């Protein structure tokens, strides 16, 4: 129970920071969504503009 | 004879409280050690389950 309940923890611990990992990540990629949205806007307006 | 006889009783009655009073001990170490067992083995059991 111990082995298999600390690597439930040991997987659940890297889960955690492959989640963060994910969390981060996403963070990320919706900070460059955010981005890719305002510089595809500014492109589009400067497409506009152009 | 009535005093051999008596005597065998009473010694072999004895004998039987000695081994009565260590089937008592045993009977009841066993019950003890059985509901010890059935807990260490349940225990066992539900960490097996867990």
């Amino acid at each position: 129970y111990e082995e298999v309940a600390r690597k439930l923890v040991i997987i659940e611990s890297d889960l955690e920071r492959a989640e963060e990992r994910a969390e981060l990540s996403e963070g990320k990629c919706a900070e460059l969504e955010e981005e890719l949205k305002t510089v595809t806007n500014n492109l589009k307006s400067l497409e506009a503009q152009a | 004879k009535l005093e051999e006889a008596e005597k065998a009783a009473d010694e072999s009655e004895r004998g039987m409280k000695v081994i009565e009073s260590r089937a008592q001990k045993d009977e009841e170490k066993m019950e003890i050690q059985e509901i010890q067992l059935k807990e260490a083995k349940h225990i066992a059991e539900d960490a097996d389950r867990k």
